[PDB]
């Protein structure tokens, strides 16, 4: 379970983590807010 | 289109000719 | 039985003897060429030599050339077969004079797959592949000729 | 031929003249490091340039090093 | 004595390895120390020679590698059926296959790329697929969605039991290295079990399932009214209503009056006029006979009983006055080198998908697929790519085995030897043919271009010129076409409309296919294809047989399958890798895939598709300007590439706009790898140098320290990047140009 | 220590490839490596190809000393057994090259002179401006 | 049953005539005299490459000069009356 | 010279810790010895190395 807490801390899935949460916020963010040209 | 027909076969064939075999001749010396 | 072995017996020389490179019909033939007539003058070989490529050489000349399907055919690929003999002719000489310097002796072979001593082709000398080229030269020209000949007249 | 030199920051681990192809390195006694030994380079005749002893070289900077210089059918690897 | 032999529980199921990156490497598990580690960790993760010496453990892993594969590809299938089923137009299709365009892909609505949900019809908006999966879901005779739904359970399903496989054939019961070396067992099985039961059952669901639906379908009537498939079954009366064969039930099967059932095996051949697809009645037949004949071919080795060939028998039989000792020897090598076999196999599975291709054009197989022409161009230029790829793959893993693998000191083989014994012969001869057909075919092209520029089109080699008729192929075909009569008397039809003689196939108003002609462009691309192809074996088959040793590099095996070079000594000694070799072979490849892709596409808009006129008129996509325009390179880069890639860069601002984006995308893939393949690694080190030292300067210097990519990887990633850019660019190309003016 | 002497012994049992001797060793130089086998055993030609050593002496021409050394490291580190090489002129002198001192390069031994050995660390080398104009290198100094 | 020889050096680097023969001149004696009193100008390496450059040249220059319109068409010229450039230019 | 363990400072222009800091290891004490001042260093070199040889001139003792 450590061992596995520590893969899921490895690089590569650390950033398919990341990416992923700023992926789905970005895009609710151009959903409720679209077609942003301003601010 | 007199000269040019005793130039161009003159620089485009005669000349690349001899300086060819020249510099081959100069180069295997 | 087996039919590819080493060269003339030596294993570490980089060749192979195979029914293509050493076979008694194949041998006969190359021995008979004018190139390997090692032991006449290298006049008459060039003579050959240049007999036959200008006599091949007036073919596509005539037939391919940019002229063929006009009146004037085989005048001109004759000419142009000519000028390769030409052309080709300076070729061999520029060789030859940068191959060979007029001291330096025969650069042949002087053995023969027996292993016996002979004499050195002396194609491979300044004067003979002088000889050779104006044999190339001659017998080219005259063969462009002859071909003309036999097409045209 | 190429240049081959050999410098004084040389700790004698004997790694660049095992490392050679054409047999052109050798150790030689010597007394400026712990090992005893330095590199040399008496055949650079035989020397083609790959640059394996350079590769094998331990000391920071190189102690050996290979100058390509003049090209002759030795250096070149020909066999023909 | 065959036998199943198995490990019990050879590796503990942990996660403690997950958690520490390259632990199959002594030296990878360490850790990093520079950034390069990192491209290591990838590089050698399925380099299961570098991990252990122990063949029966790579084996294993091989093993459960290859039920990972089946898995993802259960789970790729599951997904194309799922999509299929609840994102697609499938049954408004069923229901108008000639005037509704295949689409089982959809975007949700942001950023605008809700435009790309295009009019693909049937009162649905979405991406117009080319796999082709409608057609064989209509020739499965699929007709609802539940169906589909449940081929996704199905394949989901599966997906896992392949999965659990692997971890079982690992972890549990790990089969020993004499079992995987059965391979007259191996064969066996494979031959009968796997293609033999294979095709026999296909064919159960064709003559029961297959069969009835299509001939409703065909009839006209609507989808939903047509009976479902499991009544067929139940009901004989049916199939019986539709082929009276099925009223004496097997009876005639058994009593040898097989010619009762002509009716529903057939072997008329050529195309279904109200369909443009390959009689499946003819297909029944093909996949019953393909059955029988695998079926009786997996009887042939020698297992647990004293019938059977031995491989190695029949192997050391063959040994001529040329070739002395022969084929013995090479049993040893095949049993004991993973290397040697997935060379054999990559080289022969690609060569087979590329007959798929040219086989799938010319036999249309599938029911309104013909007339499909996005599907069609779609379906040979990806098999097309993925047969050269592997072929690639296959030059690798022979040099793999030649450095890795050979030792003629325990496992001598005659042939090999005499192959290395006059390389130079070989790869000379190779390069010499390689030369001459570059001129011979290329220089035809030069030629022409100067003529043609120079005012003298009656010099050109051409049809209404130097004419160079393809006059072989011409007799093949004319031969093929009257072959009906002659020598297969029982054919009704030839096997292809593609044949010199017959009439013409149309559905729908497009055509399906017609007799395609052969004149001098098709002499001179044949040539091209020669000549491309015997270049790209030139730079393999040097890179394999070269991969030991060379006049320059003597003791080169000692240095690996891949590495850089030797070093700029013997007047500079890079990319004498076999690898090396493997990767200009890329290219090459690449290159003759590409003049092959292209001289389909235009052969097919110009001379055989395109709309038909009542009373027989035909106006083709191109209008037959091939004979004319693909004798110069000048007619490639105008009447080809600078016309037809007007749909790809005007396909902004309406459903293909992603093509024009990945047009645009893959140019600069490909502009981009080129920074790596023209460059070096020295310059980029003492770049990183400076940028290191502001990263220093600001405290922010990474511990593991940035390296430029080592020279094979630079190699690696500009091949990768160059392949990627010019494939999509011809993807985006094609896919635009065949789906708006098709 | 005088060198050792080069008489004729048999060479390996090989087929013959295309991968030996050229005009090369006509006309500039050949190479030859001999040595002594405890048995008749197979080994891969640097040449290309597997070949038979006889048991006592082998006496092997090659084109390149790198194929002689390579061929010699494959034999000591493989068959462990010691070889020598020789260079072979066409007038038919013969010049014993390897090992030079009957001592492998590997390991010291007394007798080397120096050769090439800078007594100065490589950054201490002159710029190129110090050496302009004359024939000298910053490392020949 | 070796083939290492430094007295015969060439029997040991294989510097053998493959396929030379040491047959005499199998060619017809008065054409041998023909070409032999007819050809031998040219056998002069030197004074044949200067006849050869010179000579080529000189013809060149002659069937060059003396081109007939109805072989090239560069000599013909053009026959047919001149279009107008682009922007009504000559 | 400096102690062992001792932090210094690299003088030597064509090295790859040049104008960095290492750990010194051990003095040799024969006079012979050229490059006596062992050091080894927290980074590896670009030929995977971490410790190398110096004289008493290369090295300055810093804090
Ligand atoms: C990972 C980042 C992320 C964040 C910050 C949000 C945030 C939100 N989502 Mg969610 N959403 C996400 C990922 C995310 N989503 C993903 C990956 C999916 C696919 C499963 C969805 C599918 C989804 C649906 C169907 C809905 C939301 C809705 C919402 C809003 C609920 C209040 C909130 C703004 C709700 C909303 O407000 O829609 C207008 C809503 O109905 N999201
Ligand atoms: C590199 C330069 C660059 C810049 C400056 C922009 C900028 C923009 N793009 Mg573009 N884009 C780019 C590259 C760029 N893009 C590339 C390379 C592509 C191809 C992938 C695109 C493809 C693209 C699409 C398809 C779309 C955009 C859109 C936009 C606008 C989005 C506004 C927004 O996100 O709300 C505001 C965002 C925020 C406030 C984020 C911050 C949120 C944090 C949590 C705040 C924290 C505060 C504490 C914005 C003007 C959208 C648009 O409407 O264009 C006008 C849009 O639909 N971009
Ligand atoms: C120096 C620049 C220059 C260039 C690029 C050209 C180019 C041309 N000339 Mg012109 N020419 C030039 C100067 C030049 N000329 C001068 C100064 C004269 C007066 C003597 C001429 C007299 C002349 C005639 C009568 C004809 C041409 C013609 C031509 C055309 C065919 C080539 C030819 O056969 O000419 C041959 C050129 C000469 C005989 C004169 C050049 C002699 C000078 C003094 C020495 C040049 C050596 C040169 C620099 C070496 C370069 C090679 C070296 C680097 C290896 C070609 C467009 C032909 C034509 O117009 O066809 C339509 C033609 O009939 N030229
Ligand atoms: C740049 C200078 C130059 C010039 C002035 C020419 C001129 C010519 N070439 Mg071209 N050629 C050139 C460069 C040149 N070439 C280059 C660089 C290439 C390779 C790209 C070619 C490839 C090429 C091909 C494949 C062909 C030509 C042909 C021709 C002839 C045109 C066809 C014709 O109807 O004539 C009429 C021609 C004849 C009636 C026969 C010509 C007989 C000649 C004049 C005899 C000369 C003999 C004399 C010993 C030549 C020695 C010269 C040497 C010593 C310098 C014309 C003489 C055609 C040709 O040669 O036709 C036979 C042809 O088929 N050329
Ligand atoms: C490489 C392919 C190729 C081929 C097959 C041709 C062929 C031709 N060209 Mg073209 N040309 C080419 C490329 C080619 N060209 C390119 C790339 C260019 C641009 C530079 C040109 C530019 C050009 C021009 C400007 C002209 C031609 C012309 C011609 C025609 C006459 C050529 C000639 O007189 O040569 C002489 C032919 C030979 C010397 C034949 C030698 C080859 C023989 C067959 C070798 C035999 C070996 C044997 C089989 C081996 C076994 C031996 C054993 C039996 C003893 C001929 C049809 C002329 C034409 O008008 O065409 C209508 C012409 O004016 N060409
Ligand atoms: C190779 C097969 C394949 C491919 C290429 C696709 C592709 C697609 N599917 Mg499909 N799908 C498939 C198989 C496939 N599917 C199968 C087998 C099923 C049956 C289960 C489905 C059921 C399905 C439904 C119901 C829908 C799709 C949809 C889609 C589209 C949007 C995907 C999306 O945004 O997800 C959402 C994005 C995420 C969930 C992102 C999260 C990624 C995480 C954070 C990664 C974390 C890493 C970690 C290691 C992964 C988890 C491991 C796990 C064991 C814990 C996209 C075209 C949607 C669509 O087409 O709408 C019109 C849609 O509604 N698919
Ligand atoms: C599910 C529980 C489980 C656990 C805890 C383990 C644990 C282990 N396995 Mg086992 N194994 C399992 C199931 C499991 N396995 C399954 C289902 C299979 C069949 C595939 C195998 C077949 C197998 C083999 C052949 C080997 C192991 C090995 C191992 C050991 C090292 C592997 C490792 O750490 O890398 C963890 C690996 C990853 C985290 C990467 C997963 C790669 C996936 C499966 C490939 C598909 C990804 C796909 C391409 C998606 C790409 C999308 C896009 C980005 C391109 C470790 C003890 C190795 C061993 O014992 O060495 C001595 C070994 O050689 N396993
Ligand atoms: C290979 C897979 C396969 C499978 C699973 C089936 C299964 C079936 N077939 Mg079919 N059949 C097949 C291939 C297959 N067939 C092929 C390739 C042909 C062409 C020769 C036929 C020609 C055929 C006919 C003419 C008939 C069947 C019938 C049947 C059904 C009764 C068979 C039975 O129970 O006899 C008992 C089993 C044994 C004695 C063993 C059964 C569903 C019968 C049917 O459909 O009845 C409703 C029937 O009349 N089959
Ligand atoms: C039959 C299938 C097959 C199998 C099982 C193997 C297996 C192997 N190959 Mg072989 N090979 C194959 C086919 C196959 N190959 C083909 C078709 C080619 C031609 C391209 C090659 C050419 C080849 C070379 C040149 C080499 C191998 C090597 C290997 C070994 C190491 C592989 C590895 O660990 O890389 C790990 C896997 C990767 C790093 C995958 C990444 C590959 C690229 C980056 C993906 C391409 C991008 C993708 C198409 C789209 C990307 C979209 C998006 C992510 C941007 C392994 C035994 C290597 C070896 O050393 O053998 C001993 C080696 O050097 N192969
Ligand atoms: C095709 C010609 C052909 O198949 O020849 C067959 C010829 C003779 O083969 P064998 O009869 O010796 O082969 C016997 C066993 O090795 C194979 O059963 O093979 C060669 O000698 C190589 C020929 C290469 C010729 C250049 C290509």
């Amino acid at each position: 379970m450590r061992d596995l807490k520590t893969y899921l801390s490895v690089a590569p899935v650390v950033s398919t983590l990341w990416f992923g949460a700023l992926a789905g916020l970005l895009i609710e963010i151009n959903r409720f807010f679209p077609d942003a040209l301003i601010f | 289109i007199n000269l040019p027909s005793l130039f161009v076969p003159l620089v485009g064939l005669l000349f690349p000719a001899v300086a060819m075999a020249s510099l081959f001749l100069h180069v295997e010396k | 039985y087996q039919v590819i072995q080493p060269i003339n017996g030596d294993p570490f020389i980089g060749s192979l003897e195979t029914p293509v490179t050493s076979s008694p019909l194949i041998a006969w033939y190359l021995s008979n060429l004018p190139a390997y007539r090692t032991a006449v003058s290298p006049l008459l070989r060039g003579i050959e030599v240049g007999l036959a490529h200008g006599y091949l050489l007036v073919g596509p000349f005539v037939k391919a050339g940019p002229l063929r399907n006009t009146e004037i055919a085989g005048q001109a690929g004759s000419l142009a077969a000519g000028g390769l003999v030409v052309i080709l002719s300076l070729c061999l000489t520029i060789y030859g004079i940068s191959s060979f310097n007029e001291g330096a002796p025969s650069t042949a072979p002087s053995l023969t797959l027996t292993g016996r001593k002979k004499e050195p082709d002396q194609l491979q000398t300044a004067d003979g592949w002088a000889k050779f080229t104006g044999g190339f030269f001659f017998g080219g020209i005259s063969g462009v000729i002859w071909a003309y000949f036999l097409l045209y007249v | 031929s190429h240049s081959v030199k050999i410098y004084d920051t040389c700790i004698g681990c004997t790694q660049c003249v095992r490392a050679c192809p054409t047999d052109v390195l050798e150790m030689i006694p010597w007394g400026g490091c712990k090992a005893k030994q330095i590199a040399s380079a008496p055949r650079t005749e035989d020397c083609v340039g790959c640059k394996r002893c350079e590769s094998a070289c331990p000391t920071d900077f190189l102690s050996v090093r290979v100058y390509l210089w003049h090209e002759t059918t030795r250096s070149m690897g020909l066999a023909y | 004595e065959v036998k199943i032999l198995v490990d019990r529980d050879p590796i503990k199921t942990s996660f403690e390895q997950w958690a520490k990156p390259g632990h199959f490497s002594r030296t990878i598990a360490k850790g990093p120390d520079t950034t390069t580690w990192i491209w290591n960790l990838h590089a050698d993760a399925h380099d299961f020679d570098s991990h252990t010496s122990d063949l029966e453990e790579i084996s294993r892993k091989v093993f459960s590698a290859h039920f990972g594969q089946l898995s993802i590809i259960f789970l790729w299938l599951s997904g194309m059926y799922f999509h299929g089923a609840r994102f697609s137009n499938y049954e408004a299709w069923l229901n108008d296959p000639t005037h509704i365009k295949p689409s089982a892909q959809v975007v949700w609505p942001i950023v605008g790329q809700e435009i790309l949900n295009g009019d693909v019809g049937g009162g649905f908006r979405g991406i117009q697929i080319t796999s082709g999966f409608f057609q064989i879901w209509r020739a499965s005779g699929i007709t609802s969605e539940l169906q589909l739904y449940c081929t996704a359970i199905g394949a989901l399903v599966f997906a896992g039991l392949m999965l659990f496989a692997g971890w079982f054939h690992y972890h549990k019961a790990a089969p020993k290295l004499a079992w995987f070396q059965d391979v007259e067992s191996m064969l066996n099985h494979h031959l009968a079990g796997l293609l033999g039961l294979g095709s026999l059952s296909w064919a159960g669901h064709q003559v029961h399932v297959s069969l009835p639906i299509n001939q409703f379908l065909n009839a006209g009537v609507d989808p939903k009214e047509i009976p479902l498939p499991h009544e067929f079954i139940l009901n004989r009366d049916l199939l019986a209503q539709l082929y009276p064969s099925f009223a004496e039930g097997a009876t005639p099967f058994f009593t040898l009056n097989w010619s009762k059932y002509a009716d529903f095996l057939t072997f008329r051949g050529g195309l279904d006029p109200l369909t443009g697809g390959l009689w499946l009645t003819d297909i029944a037949h093909h996949h019953l006979a393909i059955a029988i004949l695998f079926l009786i071919a997996g009887h042939m080795y020698r297992t647990n009983w004293g019938i059977g060939h031995g491989i190695k028998d029949i192997l050391e039989a063959h040994k001529g006055p040329f070739t002395g000792q022969g084929h013995k020897g090479l049993y040893e090598i095949l049993t004991t080198s993973w290397h040697a076999q997935l060379s054999i196999n990559l080289a022969m599975l690609g060569s087979l998908t590329i007959v798929v291709a040219q086989h799938m054009y010319s036999m249309p197989p599938y029911p309104y697929l013909a007339t499909d022409y996005a599907t069609q161009l779609s379906l040979f230029t990806h098999h097309m790519w993925i047969g050269g790829f592997l072929i690639v793959g296959a030059a690798a893993h022979a040099a793999i085995f030649m450095v890795r693998d050979y030792d003629p000191t325990t496992r001598y083989n005659d042939l090999l030897d005499r192959v290395l014994r006059h390389r130079d012969a070989i790869i000379s001869h190779l390069n010499w043919v390689c030369i001459f057909l570059g001129f011979h075919s290329f220089g035809l092209y030069i030629h022409n271009d100067t003529m043609s520029a120079l005012g003298r089109p009656q010099d050109m080699f051409s049809d209404t010129a130097i004419q160079l008729q393809p006059v072989f192929a011409q007799w093949i075909q004319n031969t093929h076409a009257l072959a009906p009569g002659t020598t297969a008397p029982g054919a009704t039809a030839s096997t292809s409309l593609t044949w010199g003689g017959g009439d013409l196939v149309a559905v729908g108003g497009k055509v399906a296919l017609l007799p395609i002609p052969l004149g001098t462009a098709d002499f001179l691309v044949h040539h091209i294809h020669a000549f491309t192809i015997h270049v790209t074996v030139l730079i393999l088959l040097k890179g394999v047989l070269f991969a030991r040793s060379s006049r320059l590099i003597p003791d080169k095996a000692n240095l690996g399958f891949r590495f850089p070079c030797d070093g700029p000594g013997r007047g500079g000694t890079c990319q004498v890798s076999a690898w090396d070799h493997v990767f200009l072979g890329l290219f090459w490849m690449y290159n003759s895939i590409s003049v092959v892709i292209f001289h389909f596409s235009w052969k097919m808009q110009s001379d055989v598709w395109g709309t038909i006129n009542d009373q027989g008129v035909v106006t083709h996509i191109t209008a037959g300007n091939f004979a004319q325009s693909s004798i110069t390179i000048n007619g490639w880069l105008r009447d080809f590439l600078w016309a037809q890639a007007s749909q790809v860069i005007q396909s902004y601002g309406s459903s293909l706009s992603a093509y024009g984006l990945f047009f645009l995308g893959a140019h600069f893939v490909w502009a981009f790898s080129l920074m790596f393949l023209f460059s070096g690694r020295g310059y980029w080190q003492e770049l990183i140098e400076s940028i290191v030292w502001a990263h220093n300067k600001l405290k922010v210097a990474p511990a593991t320290q940035p390296r430029a990519l080592s020279i094979v990887q630079g190699r690696a990633v500009g091949v990768t990047h160059y392949l990627l850019g010019g494939i999509a660019t011809t993807w985006a190309f094609f896919l635009a140009r065949i789906i708006a003016v098709g | 220590t005088p060198p050792e002497l080069d008489p004729n012994t048999p060479s390996p049992i090989f087929g013959g490839s295309t991968g030996g001797l050229l005009r090369k060793a006509q006309v500039e130089e050949f190479y030859v490596i001999t040595w002594d086998s405890p048995k008749e055993q197979i080994f891969e030609m640097p040449t290309g190809g597997a070949a038979i050593m006889r048991e006592g002496p082998n006496l092997l021409k090659l084109a390149r000393k790198e194929q002689c050394l390579a061929l010699g490291t494959r034999l000591r580190s493989k068959y462990k057994i010691k070889y020598q090489f020789y260079r072979v002129f066409p007038n038919g002198e013969v010049q014993y090259l390897h090992p030079k001192d009957g001592v492998y390069p590997e390991k010291v031994n007394a007798g080397r002179q120096g050769v090439g050995q800078n007594f100065r660390s490589i950054g201490k080398n002159v710029s190129p401006i110090e050496v302009k104009f004359t024939g000298k290198q910053p490392y020949d100094l | 049953s070796v083939y290492f020889d430094l007295e015969d050096l060439g029997n040991t680097t294989g510097q053998w005539d493959s396929y030379g023969s040491d047959a005499p001149s199998p060619y017809n004696p008065l054409q041998s005299k023909l070409f032999e009193t007819f050809a031998a100008p040219f056998t002069k390496r030197g004074l044949l490459l200067k006849f050869l450059i010179l000579g080529g040249g000189s013809t060149l220059a002659y069937l060059s000069a003396t081109a007939s319109g109805d072989i090239l068409p560069i000599t013909r010229g053009p026959q047919q009356p001149p279009k107008l450039g682009p922007r009504g230019k000559i | 010279g400096p102690k062992r363990g001792a932090k210094v400072k690299i003088l030597r222009k064509e090295s790859y810790w040049y104008k960095g800091t290492g750990s010194v290891v051990a003095v040799d004490q024969d006079p012979n010895t050229r490059y006596p001042v062992v050091v080894r260093f927290n980074k590896v070199n670009y030929a995977n190395v971490s410790t190398n040889n110096y004289a008493l001139d290369e090295i300055q003792e810093v804090e």
